[PDB]
């Protein structure tokens, strides 16, 4: 018969989890470079 | 509340406001339902109408037994003081 | 001068863009078009009801520190004295109540609604 | 997937995913709107014996 | 000629308000995954001239129950004081160059209030009044930290004046050495202007559009066109603030280019931010701008008064 | 078989409460919103250009009613009111007598096109596939007497859309 | 019309009030004018007005009776006034202020041609003006409202549905027991 | 013939009812005709309103009298909340129909009604 | 005549501001909001056309009746359409709003919109797809373009 019907080896596998990068730096990078630039505006 | 003579000559006053009662054949002694010729209707908006002039909530079981001005303006000077 | 004619200018023309909106377009108006707008439906009673504010206690400690910041702003200048830490002293002295006025306000739960 | 290196590389890093090997908008990736014609098989019941339909 | 100056300056900021409309909604559109406006002209220039002349010819709708004196009157003071707001701001060289026009702005934004307020009590509308009532929930939020930043800013400066406040920044941006003041005056004029997520007044899902529910087209205009120049002009107080460019004063034209595109960027980031927040409950904007933006006002207010005095970079008052 | 959304205790040593209130004073759930908008900014937007280009569709499509033929220029309608009796809105009347050469015809065949709902009983109905749903949405009117299709106005659109009805009922006839 | 079509059932209404008249509505859109201006206070001029809905009924009989063919009919409504307590009761309705000057025939003639210098849609002309003051003629040999079972409702029963639209906002709850009704003549 | 009552023990508790529920109209008209700004009179609203109760005058069954009460009663509430529009007030006023013919000769002139 | 052709500019040039900025007011009934949500929706886009969004009655020009129209919501329908400042139009989406729909017999559904407001655009469906709405959108372009107030006015 001719139908619809998935393939010879199946589909692959489909992700449905959650995937959010981590990006950005640490507390103390950020509160670094802000402090930075306030000394480097004072100055 | 003075004179009961004023409490009754208010009362023929507010029903010969209302249209329907004929002021001729309005009496003291007169009874609305057997002789006016009144429904119950008329008669409880006459009730109503004396709340509105005289100013206290009458309830119903003793505005039930008011068919004559009569009763009424005893169960007005029952009300008040007089 | 210039700053009379620069304010009647705008009032001049912020009031010939209204005037020329209502006589130019076609007016047919009738006794539905104008009735209030409640969704759709009748308003109930009239919108001249009190609309209680229960950020009352908020709205008049907004006065109290907005005279703050009508003692606060001549700071600029006064950075400019000869007798500098007495100012030092009664500027942070100033925001110093500032702040114990905020934090009593803070604790005793009046930055926060009634009901 | 026309977008030039430097906006999918800002695209990218604004994202922080990988966006073009999942792309929302389709390409040639798709079935043919053109479909061979189908044979689709017959119930259990097309059978020429032992069709008696109280059982 | 002092009247071709003043034209020559509000003539080009109502044009500008009209092609913002359409920056709006193209930005908020590609943003947002589909197009804007581009079927009207070519791209979309086209827009801003149909939505200008389809609202003056539009029926106007004073409504019965208004009170139509102030009905009136609140979209004239509202266009008035979106107007009136840019006199002083140095272009590099203002209009009108005050003494005191840091105070000018901070004033006429007080004053700017009232439009939105008696918009909201004279249409005589519920939603008209619940639009006005948050709006002064806004105000008495926003204006106890509008002059604290704005004040602690200029103690880098020494001077309310705004044409000093490009000499004050020849070296450095204004941004390096207060960065959590301009971090928190930019949300300050976020929720100034009624912009998401601080909308609140034109808060189009708790009301219907809160105090200009009821005005028709030819009054609602003034309000529109007052609102975006009104942020047009405070992202170019924000620029001159924080980020006032270099100044020759040969080539005046490399600063009008430079705070121009830096005025540019910041609207863009206005409608950056608008396409991408949830909206504020408006208690919430109040327990911000008490509750969590004023304390560290404050402690910036002690900083920024002491740290001059620390260093012995106390600013010229001229 | 069951998860628990939204049951993470977050941890207190002094490095994530750090991060933490980097992430309140500094905003970066903020910024990294700003940065997913940003991302969608330079992208090819979605936005077909209608009316030069057509939104896609498949040959099962249901539009607008017609009436088809034989190829021989015979009328497809016997006249047999299925297509009425299983209509969910009874949009459909019919009132039929033998006409000229003693055939079952039609005489009224209406499809009031404000009551029918478009769900296509009648084109699976019709054994002689002489009511069809076919391509055409496009058929807007400013009036609605304009939607209260006779015979005549279904036998037009028949002979309109018979060289697009034809080709989707030959692709798609095995299916049913 | 009555001599080249024999059986032409023409209609006389007096004098039109409604919601999209211009009679009603003409005489509460001149208040923020100047005063409502009329020749000697408007005392001298007679009007009965009759209303739309009577009219319409009207027609609708005469398009149903047989009997209504080639007839000329006149209709009016019950009560007839002056036009000077006409637009007292006007005025007095719609809730507001009123002083009414005499402008005479020497210059309210020409206060057309000084208030149609537009060529929009006019709001006063001097045919308005010679017809407003111009009384309502009684001919009762011509069959009316009456004559086609039509009851002929006054002024005071729809004048508030006319008239509510003029009111700012302060008596807008308001009733039609507020009012008095005008005197009849 | 024992069946369970609703609120009303026999005819004279229902009578009562049916009595306080027309005190409770005839307070409630002039409020309807004031809020709603309608174009009648408190004579007229309150003729209709002894139009409406007569419409029901020939029931001797307390039950069905009792309901009427209730239902009364949700026209009262629908009436004192703004629930009803000025149209559902004036649903009552049926102005916009044509007047209906009575007679036999008029039945018999328009139409096959008996 | 030149005032003619005067006259004639003018009217081109207000009905191309009528037509070209189209205000739609947010009403939707029934599953046909869905419907018009994806003809907002970024594939076929109303906001290209200078067709969007406001929610007030008083700022809006056309009024999608996008589902049923039952008794319970005729007067407030009628209400919201008659607080729209002229000129104003009316596009009848779906079925039920066109002529009763699916519920066409029911006992508390008014058979079709254009008997409480008048309905200039008859967008026919069930739903309509969002396409087809554009398409009823664009013909009300069509219909605004050839309108003739100013010539009729001169001509009057
Ligand atoms: C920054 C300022 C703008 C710089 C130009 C730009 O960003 O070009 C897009 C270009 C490539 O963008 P893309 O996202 O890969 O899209 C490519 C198209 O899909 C491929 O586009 P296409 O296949 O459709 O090719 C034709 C297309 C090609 O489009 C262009 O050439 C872009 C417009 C150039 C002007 O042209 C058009 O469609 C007609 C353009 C009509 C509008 C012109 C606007 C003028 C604005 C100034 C006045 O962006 C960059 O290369 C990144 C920015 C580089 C800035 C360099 C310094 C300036
Ligand atoms: C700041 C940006 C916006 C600027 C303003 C807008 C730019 C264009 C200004 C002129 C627009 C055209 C006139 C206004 C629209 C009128 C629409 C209308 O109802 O027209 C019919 C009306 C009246 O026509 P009518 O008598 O057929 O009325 C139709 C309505 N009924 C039947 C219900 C009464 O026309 C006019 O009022 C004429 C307008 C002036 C003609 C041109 C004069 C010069 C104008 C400059
Ligand atoms: C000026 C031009 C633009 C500049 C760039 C701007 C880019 C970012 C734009 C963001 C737009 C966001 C839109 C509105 C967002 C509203 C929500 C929000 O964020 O609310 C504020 C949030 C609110 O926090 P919250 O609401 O999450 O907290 C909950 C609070 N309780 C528990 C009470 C309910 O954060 C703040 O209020 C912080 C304000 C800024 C903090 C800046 C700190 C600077 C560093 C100080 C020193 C620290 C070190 C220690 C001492 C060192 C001394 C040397
Ligand atoms: C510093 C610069 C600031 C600029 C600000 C504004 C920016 C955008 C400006 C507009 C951009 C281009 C717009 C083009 C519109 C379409 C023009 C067109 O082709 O219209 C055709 C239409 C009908 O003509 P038809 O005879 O049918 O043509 C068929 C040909 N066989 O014919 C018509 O519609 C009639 C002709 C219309 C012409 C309109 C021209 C544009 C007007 C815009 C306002 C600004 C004017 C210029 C200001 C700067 C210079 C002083
Ligand atoms: C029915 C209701 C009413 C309807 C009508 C509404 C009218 C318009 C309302 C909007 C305008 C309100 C103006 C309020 C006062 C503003 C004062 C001001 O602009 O001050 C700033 C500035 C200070 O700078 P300075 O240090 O003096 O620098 C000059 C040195 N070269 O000052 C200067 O530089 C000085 C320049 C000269 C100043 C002249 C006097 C000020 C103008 C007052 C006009 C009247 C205000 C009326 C306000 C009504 C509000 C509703
Ligand atoms: C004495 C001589 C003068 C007499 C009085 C003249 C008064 C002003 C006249 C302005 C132009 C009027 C004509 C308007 C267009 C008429 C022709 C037409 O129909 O063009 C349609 C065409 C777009 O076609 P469309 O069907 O919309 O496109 C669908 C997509 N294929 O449209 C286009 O291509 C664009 C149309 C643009 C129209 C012109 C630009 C706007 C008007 C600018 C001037 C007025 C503005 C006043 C101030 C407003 C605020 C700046
Ligand atoms: C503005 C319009 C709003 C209309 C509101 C209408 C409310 C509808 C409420 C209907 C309630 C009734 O009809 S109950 C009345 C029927 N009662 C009976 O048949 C029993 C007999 N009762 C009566 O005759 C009543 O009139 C009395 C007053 C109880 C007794 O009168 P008779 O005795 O002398
Ligand atoms: S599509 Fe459905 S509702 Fe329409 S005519 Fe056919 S059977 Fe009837
Ligand atoms: S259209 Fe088909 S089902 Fe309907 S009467 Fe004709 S032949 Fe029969
Ligand atoms: S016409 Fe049909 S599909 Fe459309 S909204 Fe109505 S019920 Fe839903």
């Amino acid at each position: 018969v001719k139908q619809d019907m998935p393939p010879v080896g199946g589909y692959g596998p489909i992700d449905y989890k959650r995937n959010l990068p981590r990006r950005g730096l640490s507390g103390y990078s950020m509160f670094a470079v802000g402090i930075g630039a306030l000394l480097f505006g004072y100055w | 509340p003075l004179t009961l003579e004023g409490i009754k000559d208010r009362v023929l006053y507010v029903l010969k406001l209302y249209d329907k009662i004929d002021p001729e054949k309005l009496s003291v002694n007169s009874h609305f339902m057997k002789d006016l010729g009144l429904d119950s209707l008329d008669q409880v908006e006459i009730i109503m109408a004396m709340e509105d002039e005289f100013g206290f909530e009458i309830p119903d079981i003793d505005a039930e037994k008011l068919m004559c001005p009569q009763e009424i303006v005893d169960y007005i000077a029952d009300k008040k003081d007089v | 001068m210039n700053l009379m004619i620069t304010l009647l200018t705008n009032f001049t023309l912020a009031t010939l863009l209204v005037t020329i909106a209502f006589w130019l377009p076609q007016l047919n108006v009738y006794s539905e078009k104008t009735s209030p707008y409640e969704c759709g439906f009748d308003p109930m009673g009239s919108a001249r009801l009190p609309f209680s504010m229960k950020f009352f206690l908020v709205a008049i400690t907004f006065l109290l520190f907005d005279l703050e910041i009508a003692l606060l702003l001549p700071l600029p200048w006064a950075s400019q004295t000869t007798n500098l830490n007495t100012m030092l002293t009664m500027a942070l002295l100033l925001i110093f109540l500032l702040a114990v006025s905020l934090a009593y306000e803070w604790t005793q739960k009046g930055l926060e609604w009634t009901e | 997937a026309s977008a030039t290196r430097l906006i999918q590389g800002l695209r990218n890093w604004a994202s922080g995913r990988d966006l073009q090997a999942k792309l929302q908008l389709r390409y040639q990736e798709i079935s043919k709107r053109t479909q061979p014609p189908p044979k689709l098989p017959v119930g259990p019941s097309h059978r020429l014996s032992n069709n008696y339909y109280c059982a | 000629m002092f009247m071709i100056n003043v034209l020559t300056l509000i003539i080009p900021i109502l044009l500008a308000v009209a092609f913002l409309t359409l920056v709006e909604r193209k930005v908020l559109g590609y943003m947002q995954f589909r197009k804007g406006p581009n079927v009207v002209g070519p791209y979309g220039l086209l827009q801003p001239i149909a939505d200008a002349i389809k609202l003056f010819i539009k029926e106007p709708l004073r409504p019965a129950t208004s009170s139509i004196s102030m009905f009136i009157l609140a979209p004239i003071l509202a266009l008035t004081l979106a107007l009136t707001m840019w006199i002083p701001l140095p272009m590099p060289y203002p209009l009108i160059n005050m003494n005191l026009g840091v105070l000018f702005m901070l004033a006429m934004s007080s004053l700017a209030v009232y439009s939105i307020l008696w918009s909201g009590w004279a249409s005589n509308s519920k939603y008209a009044l619940i639009g006005a009532l948050r709006a002064v929930a806004q105000t008495i939020s926003y204006e106890v930290t509008l002059a604290i930043i704005l004040l602690s800013v200029l103690l880098m400066n020494g001077s309310f004046t705004l044409s000093t406040l490009i000499i004050t920044q020849e070296q450095v941006w204004l941004i390096f050495p207060a960065w959590p003041l301009a971090m928190m005056w930019f949300i300050s004029t976020l929720a100034e202007t009624n912009r998401a997520p601080f909308d609140l007044t034109e808060g189009e899902s708790e009301l219907v559009s809160g105090f200009n529910v009821e005005y028709a087209a030819g009054p609602f205009a003034l309000f529109f066109m007052a609102e975006y120049a009104n942020i047009i002009m405070m992202n170019i107080f924000t620029t001159t603030l924080f980020l006032g460019a270099f100044h020759n004063p040969y080539m005046p034209e490399l600063y009008t280019i430079n705070f121009t595109i830096k005025s540019l960027l910041l609207s863009i980031t206005f409608l950056w931010i608008r396409a991408s927040y949830p909206r504020f409950r408006y208690d919430q904007l109040m327990h911000l701008l008490w509750k969590n933006f004023l304390p560290l006002t404050l402690a910036l207010c002690m900083w920024h008064v002491s740290l001059p005095i620390l260093l012995s970079s106390i600013p010229p008052q001229t | 078989t069951y998860k628990y959304v939204n049951l993470r205790e977050p941890s207190m040593d002094m490095k994530s409460v750090t991060d933490r209130a980097a992430q309140t004073l500094l905003w970066t759930e903020l910024i990294r919103g700003l940065g997913m908008t940003l991302s969608y900014l330079f992208r090819e937007p979605a936005t077909i250009n209608y009316p030069f280009e057509k939104g896609p569709l498949s040959p099962r499509f249901r539009g607008e009613h017609a009436l088809r033929r034989y190829p021989s220029g015979e009328e497809r309608c016997i006249a047999c009111k299925l297509c009425e009796a299983v209509c969910p809105a009874q949009a459909i009347t019919i009132e039929a007598e033998p006409r000229a050469d003693g055939s079952r015809r039609t005489t009224r065949y209406d499809i009031d096109m404000t009551k029918c709902i478009y769900c296509g009983f009648c084109q699976e109905a019709c054994p002689v596939d002489a009511i069809v749903e076919g391509p055409n949405f496009e058929f807007s009117t400013e009036t609605h007497e304009e939607l209260l299709y006779n015979k005549e106005k279904l036998l037009n659109n028949g002979d309109k859309w018979e060289a697009e009805i034809a080709a989707n009922i030959q692709a798609d006839y095995l299916y049913r | 019309v009555r001599e080249t079509f024999p059986e032409a059932t023409i209609i006389k209404p007096a004098d039109i009030f409604g919601r999209e008249d211009r009679f009603l509505n003409y005489f509460a859109n001149i208040r923020w004018f100047g005063g409502v201006p009329l020749i000697s206070l408007g005392k001298k001029t007679v009007k009965q007005p009759v209303y739309i809905v009577d009219v319409t009924k009207g027609i609708i009989n005469a398009i149903k009776d047989p009997d209504a063919r080639g007839k000329t009919f006149a209709f009016v409504g019950p009560n007839r006034y002056l036009l000077f307590d006409l637009v007292q009761y006007v005025f007095a309705v719609a809730h507001r202020p009123f002083l009414p000057y005499p402008m005479p025939h020497f210059a309210y003639r020409w206060i057309g041609r000084l208030f149609e210098i537009s060529p929009f849609e006019p709001w006063t002309t001097r045919d308005k003006v010679e017809r407003i003051h111009t009384t309502d003629r009684t001919l009762p040999h011509l069959p009316g409202l009456e004559d086609l079972g039509v009851q002929a409702t006054p002024l005071e029963l729809k004048a508030i549905e006319v008239l509510r639209r003029h009111r700012t906002y302060r008596w807008l709850s308001s009733e039609i027991e507020d009012v008095q009704p005008a005197k009849t003549v | 013939t024992s069946v369970k009552p609703i609120f009303s023990r026999d005819m004279n508790e229902a009578k009562r009812r049916v009595r306080e529920l027309y005190r409770a109209w005839y307070r409630e008209v002039p409020n309807t005709v004031h809020l709603f700004q309608l174009d009648i009179s408190v004579k007229q609203g309150r003729d209709k309103v002894r139009e409406m109760f007569k419409k029901n005058a020939h029931v001797t069954d307390p039950r069905v009298v009792d309901l009427l009460v209730i239902k009364g009663k949700m026209e009262l509430e629908e009436t004192i909340n703004v629930w009803k529009q000025r149209t559902h007030v004036m649903r009552f006023f049926h102005e916009t129909e044509a007047p209906r013919p009575k007679d036999f000769l008029s039945k018999f002139y328009v139409g096959h009604d008996p | 005549s030149r005032g003619e052709y005067v006259v004639a500019k003018l009217d081109d040039l207000i009905n191309w501001a009528r037509r070209s900025s189209l205000w739609p007011m947010t009403f939707g009934l029934a599953c046909c909001a869905v419907e018009m949500m994806h003809m907002a929706a970024p594939r076929y886009d109303m906001d290209r056309f200078g067709v969007v969004f406001r929610a007030s009655p008083r700022q809006s020009d056309v009024m999608i009746v996008a589902g049923t129209l039952t008794n319970k919501m005729a007067p407030a329908l009628r209400k919201v359409y008659d607080q729209m400042p002229e000129p104003r139009y009316v596009v009848s989406m779906g079925s039920c709003a066109n002529g009763g729909g699916y519920y066409h017999y029911s006992y508390s559904v008014v058979r079709g919109c254009d008997r409480i407001v008048p309905v200039d655009i008859y967008v026919p469906g069930c739903p309509p797809t969002a396409e087809a709405l554009l398409y009823g959108i664009l013909q009300l372009q069509k219909k605004i373009k050839r309108e003739k107030r100013l010539r009729i006015w001169y001509r009057r």
